[PDB]
């Protein structure tokens, strides 16, 4: 009919905007977790390092 | 005072004040002489009927369009047309009110000199200013940058812009548009028996693939799927009766878009000359168009055109980027609502070419500062 | 710029809704009960009409036939 | 009817995963975020304790 249109179009509207938001903060938690474990495999060889300055 | 935002476009005159939601007025852009004799007397015939009147009265008309690629072939119709729309579409005197016409980017010189030519000494407005079709269709998504691709009736263009500053050496226009499309369904038609001819009978093949034709997600697919089964045969009744049923036509009207070599066109499809004009632009502003990809005009109104364009373009583009397609409810009319904000806009008061301007200078003030 | 965006959008996102709803609940509540009811009392009159039309041609059968 | 329902609890459906998904995600990158914070923090202490032990 007419508003039943309107309302399907208002839906999808959120749809987009929804799975726009998930999929874009699913790729910022891929770049955070990498950043992280990146970091913490710096830290890992500091400590070896440390350790052959130990030696 | 307000100012008139009037859209020549092809195909569709849309035109009102500006500051609103929504065109006041839209109406084909056709004219058409009598052809036949005419035996009653007294019966206030008149000898040219322009506008949405020569819709109703098409079958003793020969209608034509005045223009045909963007650019104006017949400018007496045109300027028919022009006065039709002010006086008896607005009923205001163009005496009193600014006007913003709309022009297709790389058109003629010639063209936009005379049509301002003609607003300056026909009607004698007060200003008038010309912009470029594609700017307007960015403004209504109140965007700033990103590439438009912007598929009228008469032409397709697509103009990419990053951060308002438009890339003049990366705009693709080219003449594949709704009017061959209509043509070349009614070219397709003639294979079940459905013979359409004369310049009326047009209409009618235009009212079929606006109500029928939509574009298939997956083109070999859907051949296949529409030669064996039968789901797809949609019916349509025209003005006298005697239904006809569509078959695999539908789909392959609107295929020509991505495949212009079916109406022997060269170049490469929409999906392929976006992606072109994107590579054109420098290295650093490639993710932002990728992302803002905006659509605009009627002809990509189609039912399944913006998930066929993004699956073509993700099939293009690198693997990473992602690839969005913005294609608002309002895409018909979406020019004509940047052109209102435009002309609503207090910093662009000051950007009009005021009459005296002109007496100065001559016609060729457009191309001038004042573009 | 990006900021009209709300304000012309969420407006209609459920004003506009809101308001069709209501035109098509008062549109509906107007016509079909309206035009089914008409409907039954113009097919009473008719049935009426047509009781009417065979008395009269039978009276006027009756004495006519000579 | 028939078609509208099953359309909108479906489209109503595909709005939730997709929000309840980048909530997820977002709660995922903030413990990440902060998790990192603390790597860069003792790494920086574990920088000056090697200088030390270097001198
Ligand atoms: N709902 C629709 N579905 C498919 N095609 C459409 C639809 N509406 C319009 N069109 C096509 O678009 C054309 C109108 O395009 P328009 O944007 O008015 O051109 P212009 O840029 O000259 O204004 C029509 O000729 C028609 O072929
Ligand atoms: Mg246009």
């Amino acid at each position: 009919m007419d508003a039943i249109k309107k309302k399907m179009q208002m839906l999808k509207l959120d749809k987009e905007n929804a799975l726009d938001r998930a999929e874009q903060a699913e790729a910022d938690k891929k770049a955070a977790e990498d950043r992280s474990k990146q970091l913490e495999d710096e830290l890992v060889s500091l400590q070896k390092k440390l350790k052959g300055t130990e030696d | 005072t307000t100012a008139l935002v009037c859209d020549n476009g092809s195909g569709l005159v849309k035109a009102g004040f500006a500051g609103d939601d929504a065109p006041r007025a839209v109406f084909p852009s056709i004219v058409g002489r009598p052809r036949h004799q005419g035996v009653m007397v007294g019966m206030g015939q008149k000898d040219s009927y322009v506008g949405d009147e020569a819709q109703s009265k098409r079958g003793i008309l020969t209608l034509k369009y005045p223009i045909e690629h963007g650019i104006i072939t017949n400018w007496d119709d045109m300027e028919k047309i022009w006065h039709h729309t002010f006086y008896n579409e607005l009923r205001v005197a163009p005496e009193e009110h600014p006007t913003l016409l709309t022009e297709a980017p790389l058109n003629p010189k010639a063209n936009r000199e005379k049509m301002t030519q003609i607003m300056f000494e026909t009607f004698n407005v007060p200003a008038m200013y010309v912009a470029i079709q594609a700017v307007l269709s960015l403004y209504a998504s109140g965007r700033t940058t990103g590439i438009v691709l912007d598929s009228g009736d008469g032409v397709t263009h697509n103009v990419p812009i990053y951060e308002g500053y438009a890339l003049p050496h990366a705009i693709m226009r080219l003449d594949l548009a709704g009017r061959d499309l209509t043509d070349y369904l009614m070219k397709i038609l003639t294979e079940r028996g459905y013979s359409f001819v004369t310049t009326a009978e047009r209409e009618i093949v235009r009212d079929i693939k606006e109500k029928l034709c939509y574009v298939a997600l997956d083109f070999e697919n859907e051949m296949a799927t529409a030669a064996s089964s039968s789901s797809l045969e949609k019916s349509y009744e025209l003005p006298d009766g005697q239904v006809i049923t569509i078959g695999n036509e539908r789909f392959r009207c609107p295929e020509t878009l991505f495949q212009p070599s079916f109406i022997g066109m060269e170049s490469a499809g929409i999906h392929e000359t976006t992606y072109n004009s994107i590579m054109k632009c420098d290295i650093d502003i490639r993710k932002d168009l990728y992302a803002n990809n905006v659509l605009s005009g009627g002809t990509t109104m189609y039912p399944g055109i913006a998930d066929r364009m993004q699956k073509e373009i993700t099939a293009l583009a690198p693997s990473t980027m992602k690839i969005k397609i913005i294609a608002p409810p309002e895409r018909k009319y979406s020019v004509w609502i940047g052109g209102s904000i435009l002309a609503s806009l207090s910093t662009f008061q000051q950007m009009w070419i005021s009459k005296q301007e002109y007496d100065e200078a001559g016609p060729s003030i457009v191309h001038r500062k004042c573009f | 710029d990006f900021d009209d965006i709300h304000r012309k959008r969420m407006e209609k996102d459920l004003n506009e809704l809101q308001a069709l709803i209501e035109a098509h609940f008062e549109n509906r509540k107007k016509e079909e009960e309206e035009l089914v009811s008409l409907k039954d009392r113009i097919e009473r009159r008719r049935a009426e009409r047509a009781e009417q039309q065979r008395i009269r041609n039978e009276r006027e059968k009756e004495r006519q036939n000579r």
